[PDB]
């Protein structure tokens, strides 16, 4: 009656049909690191973090899109897999800038924390670097656009919830501008919640911008006012 | 090469920018190719009558399409900075694309970039100060089976030399133009020995098929 | 079994290279179409994909699923949703002329070939994607339509039973990226062209959400000969995973360049020098020889004397048996930077879906720079090389990997002319 | 008033105490003696996503960009 | 036959493509709806 | 100092170019570096006598 | 290397060295660093608060 049969690592469990292999995963508790998968929003699959060594296959597949066939074990500790992860890691930070200081989530990217918990120590990538010169979206909202890691979370929120259609990817190879492309100055309404989107320090509050970086404050659970939602 | 508009009127919508009815009836024949329910894909051959109409598009050219598909712009505006055949910037009456990647750089197309730039003046993807001479350099089209190759506008030049180049381009500076088709004899994509291909006149249906 | 293979004549399975006797339906009827096609067709769609799979047909554009496959997936029972037949018609693999030929100078067993399809599988309307460098042959294929549509045999109601059968043409813009196996469905319904992701397969969601398929060019030529043509016929040509007859083409460096059909294996000396003039400055002049194109390792000269023309064979060879550009490249210019263009090609046209293949292609071209000025050390040679090792598979499409077998080959074979480089390099700045 | 920090006449401001189960939790706080407020936890809700789904044909479930 | 066939190809204007389509518009079955007219309707 | 850099910072010149380095150099100064959970004791011989640490 | 005086240092005829970044206080073992940054308007990211004590500095 509607169940599939998957081992993770050995400790089975039950999943529902069509479902993802990252829903069941995080089921059991392990968290797999994701970057593009966000569970407002719909399913890209470009930012690869999600690669884990499914068995009897040669070739590495990502889990915030894969159909769950019965009786899977699923091999998150394995060497491979931990090497993929070694090299996405690797991959994100070559063209990514030295802006960890005024980055103005030091206390909160996400670089930061799955880099040093998943990724390499030793860089490489020697020469380079390119970087794109920033955009003016919004007066309400900070926007720099070199540190964009071009992970299309803004542009399926925009479409899939604000219905405004204004962000674009713009480009081909390394050269993926994301944006308006028309020198507008992109309003709307929940334009607020773009900076809790984007999971990289592309995408800040531009009145709150340097004033705090987020272990001296302490967080306290209240109530909204000014809609009767709260 | 800059992909934010930032306007720089001549641009700057509105420019006016209007079709004839005749390309109207171009844009219904094209939207009622594709199925009712996906009107959305049919943006590049709009874009393509849009260009072909007007030879580089504006960026009101851009809103006229949305408006005609009755789209946001912003897939418009992703479609033109994504493919190769549509030129923001405006262009002259002839285009170049010198094709130079793996079997047309070692078959010596630097020649016929030093002929190109020596007899054009302007440098390798710029624009020139006049018309009908924006050079650009491309990568691979496909047509690799002879020299590095030339494609001006919707036409193909193959098997050249600096001679050639003389008198093509002086040729379309007079206004006269030769045959998109190859060069040195050899009339097709041809072994170019003492023809080693079939010869006879082909049977077809005649000879020994089975149920049928 | 054959000894090897090579051209006999008249088992071509289709003639007119170029400008043979006219460009026509007629001349197509002459040469073999519109030729009891019908009683094929009203038999049933199992004994076509039993024809088919009795022929064996490895598919084409260097990939290696086989047709009976893949169409095997295409009988689903038709629900409410449509059946699409997408013909791809681009040429990557920079060398190719594969199906320019093709469309160039015979349109019509195409038609014949895309109307197959259609019928054996359950398809409805079939849109055939020309790449966007190609108006006069896209001309061309318009005119041929508009034959065949003049004719009143398609479009409605096929040969004269109740069976219609829309064959659209969709113009490309341009891109390596647009041939591909789903960002071509993508490119189709006017977003821009951008791969989807495997697992939901092209048979259960395409164009909009229809049970589709995608087909090559030469897969459509060859179906309706082997349709009105014996079961094995084309079977007998060759081993027996791979078989029947490919273009082999040397678009590239030798006296006359030019394209030949063959057989499925061949010898390499015979074809490249018995058929296209002679290699430029002899046999022993070359450095090496790229069989596939350009999403292929290389294979040197005491590999290639002596390898035999099989997709088996170069498996045994670990590269990829692709189309049309079986070439050699001489001693005169350097492989290094050869390559190296070839991947500034690779950097001009990728999508930037994969962050992988972006970031390094970004890479790999930068090193590449740093190779043809020689500016490295060995440990950096090897650094390539684990690059390599990581990016292959671990994106959505082949380019990718395609890019990243070239500095693979390149690392296993010409080690030490990159060496004297740097070591030129050294002696240069010192 | 001399350096504008925010000092504060309370010793138990920076008490925190982080436990594994409500009950002892609770437990705790009524073996200690002072009162206590309780809010419960909340999972993120189980959702049902998928990317043909986000490739619909006559439902309005369309991925529209990509 | 040794004589080039073509120059069939020659005379093609940078209009002919959407010519051959505009003309060829007739017979064309219904290209099949569903629901709404367009995915945002 | 080792060279798993993920407990000791690295130095200057990766730092002032890498990336890694650079946010290897930034958390392990913020955070601390995370400790498998367990309990150990050791102890040296400091010239009073057992200096034990658990 | 000697460890004295608490001195802030300044760039070649250029502004002052601090981007107001907190790691001093976070990882100031006495807390004597207190930090509150503003923007200014040139948009630059700095300061406004930067005192250390002399009493919690354990040098
Ligand atoms: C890297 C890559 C490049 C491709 N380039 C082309 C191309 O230029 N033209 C084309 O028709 N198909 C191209 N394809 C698709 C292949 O030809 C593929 O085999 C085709 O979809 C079906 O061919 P088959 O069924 O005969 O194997 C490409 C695919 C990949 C992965
Ligand atoms: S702006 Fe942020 S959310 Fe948007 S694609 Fe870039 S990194 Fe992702
Ligand atoms: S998002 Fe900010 S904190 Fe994270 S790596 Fe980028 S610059 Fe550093
Ligand atoms: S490997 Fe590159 S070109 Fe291919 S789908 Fe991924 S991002 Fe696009
Ligand atoms: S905030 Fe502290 S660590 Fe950062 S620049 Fe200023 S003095 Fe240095
Ligand atoms: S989470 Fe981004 S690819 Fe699956
Ligand atoms: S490389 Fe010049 S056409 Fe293919």
């Amino acid at each position: 009656s509607n169940l599939i049969e998957v081992f993770v690592d050995g400790q089975s469990v039950m999943v529902e049909p069509g479902t993802t292999v990252l829903q069941a995963c995080e089921k059991v508790g392990m968290q797999i690191p994701r970057f593009c998968y966000h569970e407002r929003l719909s399913v890209a699959g470009n930012c690869r973090m999600c690669l884990v060594e499914i068995e009897k296959a040669p070739k590495v597949v990502a889990a915030c899109a894969m159909p769950v066939m019965k009786g899977w074990n699923i091999l998150t500790n394995s060497e491979k897999t931990k090497k993929a992860r070694e090299g996405v890691m690797e991959f994100l930070l070559a063209n990514h800038p030295l802006d960890c200081p005024i980055c103005d989530q030091g206390g909160e990217c996400d670089l930061q924390d799955q880099s040093m918990m998943f990724g390499s120590d030793r860089s490489r990538f020697l020469e380079g670097k390119r970087a794109v010169e920033d955009k003016n979206i919004g007066p309400l909202v900070k926007t720099i656009m070199t540190r964009c890691i071009q992970c299309t979370r803004c542009i399926r929120f925009a479409s899939e919830i604000a219905g405004v259609d204004d962000l674009g990817t713009t480009g081909r190879g390394n050269d993926m501008q994301v944006g308006t492309y028309i020198e507008k100055m992109f309003m709307s309404e929940l334009s607020g919640n773009i900076i809790d989107i984007c999971p990289v320090g592309a995408l800040t509050s531009k009145p709150y911008a340097f004033t705090a970086r987020p272990w001296e404050t302490r967080k306290t659970e209240s109530i909204d006012v000014m809609d009767a939602v709260g | 090469a800059l992909f934010v508009h930032r306007d720089t009127p001549k641009n700057n919508p509105e420019t006016p920018f209007d079709f004839t009815p005749e390309n109207y009836k171009r844009i219904e024949a094209i939207v009622k190719n594709y199925p009712e329910g996906h009107k959305a894909a049919a943006v590049l051959p709009v874009l393509d009558l849009a260009q072909r109409q007007n030879g580089w598009l504006p960026i009101s050219a851009m809103n006229k399409v949305a408006e005609i598909l009755q789209v946001p712009p912003m897939r418009v505006y992703e479609v033109a900075t994504f493919y190769t055949m549509y030129n923001r910037k405006p262009v002259g009456k002839y285009h170049i694309q010198v094709c130079t990647t793996t079997p047309c750089m070692l078959r010596n197309s630097d020649s016929i970039l030093e002929a190109i730039q020596k007899k054009l003046g302007i440098k390798v993807g710029e624009t020139t100060p006049d018309k009908l001479f924006t050079l650009i350099e491309v990568e691979c089209l496909g047509a690799c089976v002879n020299a590095p190759m030339v494609q001006i506008n919707d036409n193909y030049y193959e098997d050249l030399t600096p001679k050639d180049i003389e008198e093509i381009i002086d040729e379309l500076k007079a206004g006269k133009i030769p045959k998109p088709g190859p060069r040195s004899g050899r009339f097709s994509c041809e072994p170019a020995g003492g023809l080693t291909s079939l010869t006879e006149p082909p049977k077809g249906p005649g000879f020994g098929v089975q149920a049928g | 079994k054959t000894s090897f293979g090579s051209l006999k004549d008249e088992d071509r399975i289709f003639t007119n290279l170029y400008g043979r006797h006219d460009w026509r339906l007629k001349g197509a009827q002459s040469r073999g179409d519109w030729y009891k096609t019908k009683e094929i067709l009203l038999k049933g769609p199992d004994w076509i994909l039993g024809e088919v799979k009795t022929s064996g047909l490895r598919g084409r554009g260097g990939a290696g699923f086989p047709t009976g496959l893949k169409w095997s997936f295409m009988n689903k029972p038709s629900d409410g949703r449509p059946k699409y037949l997408v013909v791809n018609a681009d040429e990557g693999e920079p060398g190719t002329c594969k199906d320019r030929e093709i469309i160039r100078h015979d349109p019509h067993k195409l038609v014949e070939g895309c109307l197959v399809g259609g019928r054996a599988m359950g398809a409805r309307a079939a849109y055939i994607y020309i790449r966007g460098e190609f108006y006069n042959e896209a001309s061309n294929l318009q005119v041929a339509i508009r034959e065949a549509y003049e004719a009143g045999l398609i479009g409605k109601n096929a040969c004269g039973s109740g069976y219609d059968f829309d064959v659209f043409v969709v113009r490309g813009a341009g891109a390596y990226i647009c041939g591909e196996e789903t960002a071509l469905i993508e490119s189709i319904e006017g977003k821009q062209g951008k791969p989807r992701l495997k697992p939901p397969f092209p048979a259960d969601v395409g164009v909009f959400g229809c049970p589709t398929t995608v087909a090559n060019v030469e897969t459509v030529a060859v179906s309706p000969t082997i349709c009105r043509r014996g079961g094995a016929w084309f079977a007998s040509f060759g081993r027996e995973r791979n078989s029947g007859t490919k273009l082999f083409n040397i678009s590239g460096h030798v006296n006359n360049p030019c394209t030949v059909e063959e057989e499925m294996s061949v010898p390499l000396k015979e074809l490249i020098e018995k058929h296209a003039g002679g290699v430029t400055g002899g046999w022993d002049n070359l450095l090496a020889v790229i069989p596939g194109g350009s999403s292929t390792p290389l294979i040197p000269k005491s590999v290639c004397e002596t390898v035999l023309m099989d997709f088996d064979a170069l498996i045994q060879a670990q590269t990829g048996l692709g189309t049309a550009a079986v070439i050699v490249m001489d001693r005169s210019t350097d492989i290094v930077k050869a390559i190296a263009r070839l991947i500034e090609f690779y950097k001009h046209e990728s999508c930037g879906q994969c962050t992988p293949c972006r970031e390094g292609v970004d890479w790999m071209n930068k090193v590449m720079a740093r190779f043809v000025r020689g500016d490295a050390r060995p440990a950096e040679i090897d650094s390539l090389w684990e690059i390599s090792k990581q990016i292959e598979g671990h994106t959505i499409c082949a380019l990718g990997d395609g890019a990243a077998w070239p500095v693979q080959g390149l690392i296993r074979h010409f080690r030490p002319e990159l060496e004297e480089r740097m070591q030129r390099f050294a002696q240069q700045h010192q | 008033p001399l350096m504008g920090w925010a000092s504060t006449a309370d010793p138990l401001s920076n008490l925190v105490l982080t436990f594994s189960t409500k009950e002892d939790a609770i437990a705790f706080a009524e073996k200690n003696g002072w009162s206590y407020d309780v809010e419960e936890r909340k999972v993120p809700k189980p959702k049902s996503k998928s990317y043909g789904a986000n490739f619909s044909w006559n439902k309005r479930t369309r991925v529209s960009t990509k | 036959n040794t004589t080039y066939k073509n120059l069939q190809h020659h005379d093609y204007s940078t209009y002919t493509f959407l010519d051959l389509n505009l003309d060829l518009s007739k017979f064309r079955m219904p290209q099949p709806s569903s629901g709404r007219e367009s995915p945002r309707h | 100092k080792v060279d798993d850099a993920k407990v000791s910072p690295p130095k200057r010149a990766e730092m002032k170019t890498s990336m890694e380095s650079l946010i290897h150099h930034f958390k392990l100064y913020t955070e601390g570096y995370q400790v498998p959970p367990g309990a150990t004791y050791t102890a040296i011989e400091a010239p009073k006598g057992e200096f034990g640490v658990y | 290397r000697f460890r004295g005086e608490h001195a802030l240092r300044r760039y070649p005829s250029g502004e002052e060295r601090c981007i107001a970044c907190k790691l001093c206080e976070a990882v100031c073992p006495a807390q004597a660093i207190t930090i509150e940054a503003e923007p200014r308007a040139d948009g630059s990211r700095r300061t406004t608060r930067y005192d250390i004590d002399m009493t919690k500095c354990i040098y």
